[PDB]
């Protein structure tokens, strides 16, 4: 078996205590770490998957196990692609992590249960978000199908079909698969091979890195001096890294808390890399890699720096405080249990603007008809245009309004 | 089994002091067992016991200081007196008794260990210590400070002796919180640790470092810990990091 790492990212969406983690487990082999010291930093889940060919009726394709025995052929599998999974929870309070996950993702999998409530706005909202964030590769999957009646499922499918056609996602495949009884995943695997292609990626463009998770390597058992460096789980979109480069977290931090601040952002060199199971040399983008840099084990532990941009020495981007946004509004609101109508923008009110992955608070000053000027409270960086989703407040918690683009 | 005399000989002399533990009173006086000179009974008549409600007390547990009058060194008969003992050397006598008790206590591990008669063990112990030196507790103390009495006798059980020695033979905690922001960190932490060690140091989770400092003579503790804290403070401020001490 060759040690070729991740190439393309696939994600999973749903609801709490429904069936996403179970699905992930079914897909993979080794159990995940996520769900204070271990794993606890962000609500996002990271898991891997295998694409192995064995082609030497119509539906049979490949087996997840390293050695296939169930169909018949005892031959050795062809290496085509290795993939990394990002698990994102659809809880009503926390969605920043989900948003962050979306930015790195290039394939989306929808999972809704069968033996519960049918019309849910959250799923629709998720779909809308997917449509917005540069995606056409949408696969619909049904979770709990085994505890369902003979025609009810069919009816549900029909209803779904009726619902979904007038969207950005054109020819979306719909597959019903069980996660608790372990069946029918072959079809899914086949689909994964068929529908999803690989976009071009080269060494030319300057590196862009996003760190979601943070880890510390301190476990009880050994004596006093048995220490390892701080590991930062960072996923790459474009820009290849080799061992021997300086990694920096962009926004910066306060040095004394009186006294003026002028200290540059935190620089760190790579000590030990963690990919799939163990160590590797080259970092091919399109996967979440636990990069172990010279950042403190005391710093990376809790909710302090979740979802921030990472650059390299040599190339310099720009940091902004006043942001410029062009907005597009929707007809009626998404993600509300009954539906409510969208009001026009009002001056002097706290609203949350999500640019790419960051969750930041913004205040409205001057809006004519298309352009919007906003004031930031927590630091944020700007590169090109980014995938922007707006969130406004009416009652209790956050609600989506529409999509946005930066004009410069 | 508990037997064997405290001194070298079985039967007491004239004018010597003994401590008695009372079992029963009335009719005769107190024909009771001794805790200074063998477990065999020694008697006082109802006259020498008191001087100055007399019958109200003296039952079980209470100790009496008495001087030996008449000894029959043939079969086993002891006579005692309480009135003659003056309150000038009584404290000394008490001290002696205490010492004897301590010695007896010391001779128990051996009895426990090799499952052999206690009297023989006592005899083997008493030949270097109780014979030449005088009193045994002081000799024991001397031995524990500077080995001087154990030279005269060969040990059938050295392990037991070692155990005894061990038997004959204060941890203070400190809190340090680390939360850096500068370039280098792990190395700095290591350096800090190296300035607060010298015995037992352990790691718990992530932000807290727990060290236990051993005290020589009770009061000592602040005279190193504070210095260590100061050193730590000196360490972390230069680069661009903050640490807190509660």
């Amino acid at each position: 078996i060759i040690n070729r790492q991740a190439t393309i990212n696939i994600g999973t969406i749903g609801h709490v205590a429904h069936g996403k983690s179970t699905v992930v487990r079914a897909i993979s082999g080794v159990q995940t770490v996520r769900f204070l010291e271990r794993n606890i930093t962000i609500k996002l889940g990271y898991a891997n998957a295998k694409i192995y060919k064995c082609q030497e009726s119509f539906k049979s394709d490949k087996e997840i196990s390293p050695k296939c025995q169930r169909p018949g052929c005892p031959g050795r599998y062809k290496l085509v692609r290795h993939v990394s999974f990002v698990d994102c929870p659809g809880h009503d309070i926390l969605m920043s992590t989900m948003l962050s996950g979306a930015a790195v993702m290039d394939a989306a999998l929808l999972l809704i249960a069968g033996n519960e409530s049918c019309p849910q706005p959250q799923t629709s909202e998720h779909l809308a978000a997917i449509e917005i964030m540069k995606l056409k590769h949408v696969i619909i999957l049904q979770n709990k199908v085994d505890l369902m009646r003979e025609e009810s499922a069919l009816e549900h499918q029909k209803s779904i079909l009726k619902f979904i056609r007038g969207t950005i996602a054109d020819g979306a495949p719909i597959v019903p698969i069980s996660a608790q009884l372990k069946y029918n995943i072959d079809a899914v695997n086949e689909f994964i091979v068929k529908t999803i292609p690989v976009p071009p990626r080269d060494f030319m463009i300057s590196p862009r890195l996003i760190v979601i998770r943070s880890f510390d390597v301190n476990k009880p058992g050994a004596e006093i001096e048995d220490l390892k460096g701080g590991v930062a789980g960072g996923s790459i979109l474009n820009g290849v890294f080799k061992l021997g480069d300086e990694i920096e977290i962009r926004p910066g931090i306060v040095t004394k808390d009186k006294g003026k601040i002028q200290c540059k952002p935190i620089f760190s060199n790579i000590v030990s890399l963690f990919a799939e199971q163990n160590d590797l040399k080259f970092a091919v983008p399109g996967g979440l890699i636990g990069v172990g840099t010279k950042v403190d084990p005391t710093l990376c532990r809790a909710d302090r720096l979740v979802g921030q941009v990472v650059g390299a020495k040599g190339h310099l981007p720009n940091i902004y405080t006043d942001i410029e946004i062009n907005y597009f509004l929707l007809r009626r609101l998404l993600g509300v249990k009954k539906q409510a109508k969208v009001r026009k923008l009002e001056p002097n009110e706290v609203l949350m603007v999500n640019i790419g992955s960051t969750a930041t608070g913004a205040r409205v000053v001057a809006v004519k008809a298309d352009m919007a000027r906003l004031q930031l409270t927590s630091p944020a960086c700007t590169e090109i245009n980014e995938k922007i989703a707006l969130s406004r407040r009416i009652e209790k918690h956050w609600r989506l309004i529409g999509w946005a683009t930066i004009k410069k | 089994t508990s037997h064997c005399r405290f001194y070298e000989n079985k039967y007491p002399e004239i004018d010597d002091i003994v401590m008695v533990n009372v079992q029963q009173i009335a009719e005769m006086g107190a024909y009771v067992k001794l805790l200074e000179y063998d477990n065999i009974e020694g008697m006082i008549l109802l006259s020498e016991l008191s001087r100055r409600s007399i019958q109200k007390l003296i039952r079980v547990g209470k100790n009496d200081v008495a001087v030996v009058l008449r000894v029959d060194k043939e079969k086993g008969y002891i006579d005692l007196s309480k009135r003659r003992v003056s309150s000038e050397d009584i404290i000394k006598c008490e001290e002696k008794y205490q010492k004897s008790k301590t010695v007896h206590s010391i001779l128990r591990y051996c009895a426990e260990k090799f499952q052999i008669p206690l009297e023989e063990l006592y005899k083997t112990i008493a030949w270097p210590l109780s014979r030449k030196f005088g009193h045994a507790y002081e000799a024991f103390k001397l031995s524990i400070i500077d080995e001087t009495v154990w030279e005269g006798i060969e040990p059938p059980s050295k392990d037991v002796l070692d155990e005894l020695k061990n038997y004959i033979s204060v941890k203070i905690r400190a809190d340090v919180e680390v939360s850096c922001f500068s370039y280098e960190g792990i190395d700095a932490i290591k350096d800090a640790l190296k300035s607060a060690e010298d015995v037992k140091v352990k790691l718990v989770a992530a932000p807290l470092y727990v060290l236990t400092t051993q005290a020589l003579d009770k009061q000592k503790g602040i005279e190193q810990l504070e210095s260590a804290i100061e050193k730590i403070t000196e360490v972390i401020t230069k680069y661009g990091g903050v640490c807190n001490i509660t």
